[PDB]
């Protein structure tokens, strides 16, 4: 819950993944961060189509 | 039952089903993802 919760910030902050969304995904996936997932990729502010 | 739109209550609550004691309106519109 650290070392994926401090990669993600690396990642997140890269300001080319807006439309690269499905990377967060899927690095949010090799580990197990629901609660991280749930609020900042599936809050419906961003653009996806399910 | 369509109708396509651009007064509604005579025909709709007379011919067709009851009265409404109560009324929830939840507003959402289009959002497929939810």
């Amino acid at each position: 819950n650290a070392i994926s919760f401090a990669l993600y910030k690396a990642f997140s902050t890269n300001e080319h993944d807006r439309d690269n969304w499905n990377g967060q995904l899927k690095l949010l996936l090799e580990w197990n961060q629901l609660d991280l997932a749930s609020d900042e990729i599936f809050t419906n502010d961003r653009n996806w189509e399910s | 039952k369509y109708i396509r739109l651009s007064t509604l209550y005579d025909l709709m609550t007379q011919h067709w089903h009851l009265k409404t004691p109560n009324l929830v309106i939840s507003v959402t519109g289009g959002a497929k993802n939810f």
